[PDB]
RNA sequence: GCUAAACCUAGCCCCAAACCCCACCUUACUACCAGACAACCUUAGCCAAACCAUUUACAUAAAGUAUAGGCGAUAGAAAUUGAUGGCGCAAUAGAUAUAGUACCGCAAGGGAAAGAUGAAAAACCAAGCAUAAUAUAGCAAGGACUAACCCCUAUACCUUCUGCAUAAUGAAUUAACUAGAAAUAACUUUGCAAGGAGAGCCAAAGCUAAGACCCCCGAAACCAGACGAGCUACCUAAGAACAGCUAAAAGAGCACACCCGUCUAUGUAGCAAAAUAGUGGGAAGAUUUAUAGGUAGAGGCGACAAACCUACCGAGCCUGGUGAUAGCUGGUUGUCCAAGAUAGAAUCUUAGUUCAACUUUAAAUUUGCCCACAGAACCCUCUAAAUCCCCUU
RNA sequence: ACUGAACUCCUCACACCCAAUUGGACCAAUCUAUCACCCUAUAGAAGAACUAAUGUUAGUAUAAGUAACAUGAAAACAUUCU
RNA sequence: GCCUGUUUACCAAAAACAUCACCUCUAGCAUCACCAGUAUUAGAGGCACCGCCU
RNA sequence: UCUCUUACUUUUAACCAGUGAAAUUGACCUGCCCGUGAAGAGGCGGGCAUAACACAGCAAGACGAGAAGACCCUAUGGAGCUUUAAUUUAUUAAUGCAAACACCUGCAUUAAAAAUUUCGGUUGGGGCG
């Protein structure tokens, strides 16, 4: 027979049914949205149309992203959308020659970064692209807050984003205690990224982590039916006495 | 050739034919003589003139090219200024 | 080579045959020298009542009225046990009426059940 | 001995049941109804061959294209293999070439 | 099916294969006969004979400005914009016996066709139509149903 | 045929369960060479050339051809004295016995195809009379078809149905070649 | 399977007219699914064909084949039922008009051979059938004498015609 | 080389059938 | 008259619609003790290119178009357009399924067969034989005959082949099953007609629709992922065995158990898918062996014999790609009639194919064959049968 | 002189003897639409026809009642003996 | 062929493989083999006891 | 062992009783000689012979059964192995240049190791020529 729904919609159906259904709306929308990552390993075309030299006609041109493999070690570091390129090459760059499997790996450096919002020194395996992006963003905190998930491409990066956003939302006095002026200066500097604490809590959570968080939120020991029956009987007797 | 394509189920055209032969709507296929650009220094003027000419094809060659090209290539084309416009139809042809 | 037959302690070498049991619940532990220390508290003590004078024979007389089945419910138990006292003291601290906040501290805890049968 | 020794049970066919009696009605829905509905819209059956016809390879290609995502795993594997085999047969085997 | 060989086995080589000899369709040099065919503009011919026939049968009304929409509606010409047709070209055929006075707008026109139209008191103008406008003008009702 | 969709399918040797391993080696066994126990030769094997998938027999005759077929059917009925025109299909009563007796008295055929202009306005009397009958079938004007006209011995038409059929079938004569489907708006087509 | 031989005992003939020869009694008996080869049973059957019941019993009593005992039991049962049910006056006035053996339902077993190969054994079973007819056994067909044989030859000579002519 | 074809055993039920 | 024969429904196929008490990860199905170890990583190959090496597919329309491509086999868009059951099976069929059971394999895994009464059971026909063995002589029949045989005539069939009774292949026989799928262009028949078509497409009588049109089994192989060191190769842990005699701390001698297998005989569907009897080598050592563990196939292990790795290892087994491919062999199933044997060229090509020639069908037209003179070379001194051409007939 | 073909004649009737291939006329059975109603007709369809593949499954033959297989002896069936 | 031993389980048990002995080459070193070792050691090999010559 | 074989015992064997396979098998009403022929006849031509049957031996023939010959050739069919066969270095080891302030990454070069694939045709069979 035939399935009622296409197999590619089964994950979305599971999202719509169950504890995933009880997950907050903003988190579900963040999971759904699939904005394309910034080009890293391919040069994007300048425009949507190009005059092809062969026949001198205007043809639509599309940017097909190069598949990127992110090894698990990447999720413990900050690679600026950079990963392993697992592909193939033609030996001597001629298609009439042998085809060979080629893996291009990024150059990883161990560096230390200071987070003003977190007030903590983090040692991170980083790429030169990530360093350049940090310089462009004018700091690790700015880079973390500005970069979306699809470009940050790091569970550690998203956890840092969640921590920074949570501290911004709560205006935590734990940021530089006994220095309220400095704390206020930092919070004002990173004000524009402040969001509600409710959203900041779920920012950057995987689906499994969100499921666990929701379960831990809604886990309640069953109320004894003694209390429910007592309340109902008290209410009924109150009605009898009143009327 | 591909009689039924795997994506559309249609008959495919052999582009090698399109790159070498011209079909006249009457059913005639025009071609250039092989070697017309080869070793012209050793070829005589008459041979060069023979090789520089556009040549028709046999009945069997025409049938083969028709089989190797799809119907789109056999349509009636009203190009703006076609150098072969007058040759698309036969005149005073008996049988 | 026999896969469809149940795995029992009768099958296998000496070690297998000794190690596997038949479902009997443990009664104690093993100390040095393979000496079995039997713990009395782990031995199920059958609390058999005194049947002397009991008037309920195993079978019921066929000349007995038939009554509708009424599976006891939590609401029914509350009505028959707690509701009278609740009404009396409402006309005139749920622990006094009977509610126990936590099963802990009891010999027979209802959940997780810690008693046999 | 491949022949039965008894007459088969009589087969009675109701030539005037509802289906036979009303068969063919609305086949001219288009020409007789201002062409609001095409007669092919009266065809009830598999989604991938409603008002469409083709050989086995074309039918398999259309089935995979239209309902392939909703097919069962082994059925879809069988359909892919059938498409592969039919491609090879129709494009590489036959008397005429 | 024959006897053994590839023919009976149903495994004879592809069409165009010549047993290993360089095929006919490959030993002929490549020439740009059909280079840019999909980019060459095509204009359907509209002979003055056809125009007179349509006018005489009333399928094209000469009392109103005649253009591509009116020709298509009268079924005097069949335009296929998807097949790189860019419109209609007037053709001198039938010029001698053309007598209708008409205001016809086409895409291309021959000198003799223009001369005939103007001699019969009519007016002729050549108007360009890019593929999208050409499709819309040839089939206006579908465009109006598109809602754009 | 055009509505026909045969749902007959057989498993080919690739789809029959199992049959992956070679039953026995090529040589030395003294038995016939085989590559799988599910080849068409084997018991329980596949079907070499069987019905494959749900197959459609859909094909469309030209609408002019189908309209001409309707016209020819009507002419055949009239010439063979099976066509009966009516002012209206209103019956004195809804009793099927009355309709059957009327047909028998008028010497109609064993089967009568009654036609009315539109489904909605069909008289309640005739609706009730024909709902219980098997060989008397009531259809709207839009439902007329050659197969039913031939299956039913006599064809009963009303005057508005006659006008409807005349207009619809005659339009095909003297209609243009379509520019686009007639469902879309035209200058003069309803 | 077929069991017509048993049914053959249930046919009832119409009463005979007074001026009609007395119909000899016919008794059909059989034993089914005997653990014996029908080929071996056939020899015993053929041996007892056409003989009186007593002679057949005497011959079988002193035969070493296993089937002999079974056939003797079947013949004794046939005699008993002929006397009790088929109104046969004398036990000894019966002769074996028909005696045959038929194939029974056989079971298939495996015989193991020397190199992982095998054969298909057949646990053979056979049926046995007898028809007993009342009256003395019919006399054996006498060997044809020289006189009769020469008479046949002369008849053949006289039967000659002028072939392929008017 | 040495050419050996292993014996093929028939299914047991065929010869284990009973009345 | 025995074996037997049949049977109708158990169910299944394709669609539509619709989204779907206790025990058990240790040796699973085992009540009850200090954990830490936790997952992402391009498919490949067969095959096609007649080799193979780059390469080779995984609603309609635009369109098989733009493009890609040892520019070759082939691959191939987008803009834009608008989107209620059965001429199914009915127990060798239909799911493998009465069942993933029985059975087979260490394991992965492979994988069956079948039943038929009746409202109530609390009622003639396949093969093979038997009835009934056989008579001189012969493809077992035919012509016949008064007559079965005797008389005369007659070299089974299929495939393959130049040619088969061939002592070339296949076939014991019965029942059942078992093998020609389709486009382009043509042909026939309709509809309409300078237009046809239910958008797109075609059109210098076209166009729409229909009819007709291309098989089955078989490798050795290749790749991917699993399963295998209970056999065997080697190794690890901790064990066990080795009488007696001679000699003396021995890779010592004779010789039991034990291990092996030199030679002979038997056996060769065997007792045995490697055995038996005798004979023989070692038998305190580099020995033999029980137990548990380890090394896994682009591999392991190897006192190298290309040994052994679960009976078939020049590289295991199972599953999948896979209906691999095969120019090679075999097979390719109703009746009847008709036409039908014929130069060569190219080809990694001579076991094949394309073109030609021949052959078939349908159609248009007018010359086709036979052939009278006349005519077609000297080199060369002479020189064949003949040939070409060719009106008439 | 005679005998002597499927040559020829004779009386009647004529499509009724070439492999591969090709053209054509019929057609068994099945289902479907209408007929028919002791077996059919006109059409539409198709898993549409088996003397042959060391073909698959099942039955039964041939080899063949053959090759092979088995129980130490007596007895009271207690027991004894070899 | 030095020897005792090993080998193609299922056609070859041998002159073949190994073998003490001798010879060539590589390696200056530790926490999973080599190795819990360190040039008189370890590994990769050739040939084959010893003895005489070259 | 043999000249040179013989005698006996057991098994086997033959007969009786029980149980009861396998390969094979186109159909067989299954003779000899000569000749013929697809080049060696039970079946064809000319002769000869000829009641029907079991049972036990034999191995001259049925080009006997068995394994779709291992020899040989062919296939643009495989696979194993070797290479100074073609194409590569994807993998390792070195270096050199970048990048970073030895390691890792990118790019080149050199080796080891391998990997994929092929190994034309005519031919008085094939090879050599
Ligand atoms: N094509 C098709 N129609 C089906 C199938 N099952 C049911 N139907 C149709 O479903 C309709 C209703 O089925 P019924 O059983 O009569 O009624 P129902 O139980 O309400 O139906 P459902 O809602 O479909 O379960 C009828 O027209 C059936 O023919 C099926 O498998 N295929
Ligand atoms: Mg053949
Ligand atoms: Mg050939
Ligand atoms: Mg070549
Ligand atoms: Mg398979
Ligand atoms: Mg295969
Ligand atoms: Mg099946
Ligand atoms: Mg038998
Ligand atoms: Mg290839
Ligand atoms: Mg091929
Ligand atoms: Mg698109
Ligand atoms: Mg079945
Ligand atoms: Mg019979
Ligand atoms: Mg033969
Ligand atoms: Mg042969
Ligand atoms: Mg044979
Ligand atoms: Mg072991
Ligand atoms: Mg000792
Ligand atoms: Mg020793
Ligand atoms: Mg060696
Ligand atoms: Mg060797
Ligand atoms: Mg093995
Ligand atoms: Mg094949
Ligand atoms: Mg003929
Ligand atoms: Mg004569
Ligand atoms: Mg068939
Ligand atoms: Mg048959
Ligand atoms: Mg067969
Ligand atoms: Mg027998
Ligand atoms: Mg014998
Ligand atoms: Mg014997
Ligand atoms: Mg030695
Ligand atoms: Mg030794
Ligand atoms: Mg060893
Ligand atoms: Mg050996
Ligand atoms: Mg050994
Ligand atoms: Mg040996
Ligand atoms: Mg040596
Ligand atoms: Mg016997
Ligand atoms: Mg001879
Ligand atoms: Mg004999
Ligand atoms: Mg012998
Ligand atoms: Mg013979
Ligand atoms: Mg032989
Ligand atoms: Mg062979
Ligand atoms: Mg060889
Ligand atoms: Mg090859």
């Amino acid at each position: 027979p035939l399935h009622k729904y296409p197999v590619w919609l089964w994950k979305r159906l599971q999202l719509r049914e169950g504890i995933c259904s009880r997950l907050p709306g903003h988190y579900l929308r963040s999971l759904e949205e699939e904005r394309t990552p910034t080009p890293v390993h391919y040069r994007p075309h300048g425009a949507k149309f190009k005059i092809n030299p062969k026949n001198g006609q205007r043809e639509r041109v599309e940017d097909v992203p190069i598949p990127i493999y992110f090894p698990p070690e990447s999720q413990r570091g900050l690679w600026g959308g950079e990963g392993w390129i697992l592909g193939q090459i033609y030996a001597n760059n001629d298609k009439l020659s042998k085809r060979l499997k080629k893996v291009w790996k990024p150059q990883l450096f161990e560096r230390e970064f200071y987070s003003e919002i977190l007030d903590k020194k983090f040692t991170v395996t980083v790429t030169m692209r990530t360093l350049d992006l940090i310089d462009e963003a004018y700091g690790l905190d700015f880079y973390i807050l500005k970069t979306p998930k699809e470009d940050l491409c790091s569970k550690f990066g998203m956890d840092l984003k969640r921590g920074m956003l949570l501290r911004l939302a709560r205006q935590d006095p734990q940021l530089h205690p006994e220095d309220p002026e400095r704390r206020a200066a930092i919070y004002d500097k990173y004000k524009e990224f402040a969001i509600p604490e409710e959203e900041a809590e779920w920012v950057g959570l995987t689906l499994e982590e969100a499921i666990e968080k929701q379960r831990l939120l809604e886990e309640k020991d069953p109320v004894p039916l003694f209390k429910i029956y007592v309340a109902e009987l008290i209410q009924q007797l109150q009605q009898q006495a009143l009327s | 050739l591909t009689y039924f394509s795997a994506r559309k189920g249609k008959r495919k055209t052999v582009k090698a034919v399109i790159d070498r032969f011209l079909r006249l709507h009457c059913g005639l296929w025009v071609r250039r003589k092989a070697g017309y650009k080869k070793k012209l220094w050793k070829k005589t003027p008459a041979r060069k003139k023979r090789l520089r000419e556009f040549v028709f094809c046999n009945k069997t060659q025409s049938k083969l090219l028709d089989k190797m090209t799809t119907s789109f290539w056999k349509r009636r084309n009203w190009y703006v200024d076609d150098p072969y416009q007058k040759y698309h139809d036969r005149t005073n042809l008996k049988v | 080579a026999d896969r469809m037959s149940k795995w029992t302690s009768k099958r296998g070498p000496r070690s297998f045959r000794g190690r596997k049991g038949r479902g009997a619940k443990g009664i104690g532990f093993l100390t040095s020298g393979w000496r079995f220390v039997q713990i009395k508290e782990m031995v199920p003590e059958f609390v058999v009542p005194d049947l002397t004078g009991f008037k309920l024979k195993p079978y019921v007389s066929y000349l007995a009225p038939e009554s509708e089945e009424t599976p006891l419910t939590a609401a029914q138990l509350f009505s028959e046990a707690v509701a009278p006292a609740i009404e009396k003291d409402f006309k005139d601290n749920l622990e006094k009426y009977g509610f126990e906040p936590t099963q802990e501290g009891k010999l027979f805890q209802l959940y997780p059940r810690n008693f046999l049968r | 001995i491949g022949i039965r020794l008894t007459l088969p049970p009589p087969k009675v066919v109701d030539r005037w049941n509802e289906k036979r009696a009303m068969f063919g009605v609305y086949d001219n829905i288009g020409i007789l109804g201002n062409f609001e509905k095409h007669p092919k819209e009266l065809i009830r059956g598999p989604i991938w061959l409603r008002g469409w016809k083709g050989n086995e390879l074309q039918r398999c290609i259309r089935k995979r294209k239209m309902v392939g995502s909703r097919m069962f795993a082994d059925d879809l594997h069988n359909l892919n293999k059938r498409i592969r085999y039919l491609y090879k047969h129709f494009n590489r085997h036959g008397k005429f070439r | 099916r024959g006897h053994k060989g590839e023919r009976q086995r149903g495994t004879r080589p592809r069409l165009g294969f010549e047993g290993g000899q360089t095929p006919f369709y490959i030993r002929i040099p490549k020439y740009g006969f059909n280079e840019g065919h999909s980019f060459r503009r095509q204009y359907k011919p509209l002979s003055l004979n056809r125009l007179q026939y349509l006018i005489d049968l009333g399928r094209v009304d000469p009392s109103q400005p005649i253009d591509l929409t009116q020709l298509v509606n009268g079924r005097g010409v069949t335009i296929q914009p998807l097949k790189r047709d860019y419109g209609v070209q007037l053709v001198e055929e039938g010029a001698d016996t053309f007598t209708a006075k008409v205001n016809i707008e086409v895409q291309l026109a021959s000198e003799l066709a223009i001369a005939a139209i103007e001699k019969n008191g009519g007016v002729v103008t050549t108007a360009f139509y890019d593929p999208r406008s050409l499709d819309i003008v040839c089939k206006p009702v579908p465009f109006f149903l598109r809602g754009q | 045929n055009f509505k026909r969709i045969s749902y007959a399918k057989t498993k080919t040797r690739a789809e029959v369960r199992g049959g992956g391993r070679k039953p026995w080696p090529q040589k030395g066994t003294g038995r016939a060479r085989h590559g799988s126990i599910r080849s068409p030769l084997w018991r329980g094997g596949g079907v070499a050339h069987g019905p494959r998938g749900p197959t459609s027999y859909y094909y469309m005759l030209p609408m002019k051809v189908r309209a001409l077929g309707l016209k020819v059917a009507l002419t055949v009925k009239l010439a063979q004295d099976d066509l009966h025109i009516m002012d209206s299909l209103e019956l004195p009563t809804g009793d099927p016995q009355y309709l059957t007796e009327l047909a028998h008295y008028r010497r109609w055929g064993d089967s009568v195809l009654l036609v009315d202009l539109t489904h909605e306005e069909m008289p309640q009397s005739i609706v009730e009379a024909t709902s219980r009958l098997k060989t008397f079938n009531l259809i709207p004007a839009v439902g007329l078809n050659v197969h039913s006209m031939l299956k039913h011995q006599t064809l009963v038409l009303t005057l508005p149905t006659v006008a409807f059929l005349e207009d619809k079938l005659l339009w095909q004569d003297s209609r243009y070649r379509p520019l686009y489907p007639f469902s879309l708006p035209y200058s003069d087509f309803p | 399977i077929s069991r017509k031989w048993e049914k053959k005992n249930k046919i009832v003939y119409p009463p005979q007219l007074p001026g009609e020869p007395r119909r000899p009694a016919e008794i059909y008996h059989c034993r089914r699914q005997i653990k014996y080869s029908k080929d071996k049973m056939w020899y015993l059957a053929k041996l007892i064909r056409g003989m009186s019941i007593d002679q057949a019993l005497a011959q079988l009593e002193f035969n070493d084949k296993k089937g002999a005992k079974i056939i003797k039991e079947v013949l004794l049962e046939a005699q008993d039922m002929a006397v009790r049910d088929h109104n046969v006056e004398f036990r000894s006035n019966l002769y074996i008009a028909e005696s045959t053996s038929g194939r029974g339902q056989c079971l298939k077993r495996i015989r193991y051979h020397g190199r992982g190969r095998f054969g298909i054994m057949e646990k053979v079973y056979c049926h046995y059938f007898v028809k007993l007819v009342e009256g003395p056994p019919p006399p054996p067909e006498p060997p044809k004498t020289a006189v009769a044989h020469a008479k046949e030859y002369i008849q053949q000579l006289r039967s000659r015609t002028i072939v392929h002519t008017l | 080389k040495k050419r050996f074809t292993p014996p093929i055993y028939q299914p047991k039920f065929k010869t284990e059938k009973e009345f």
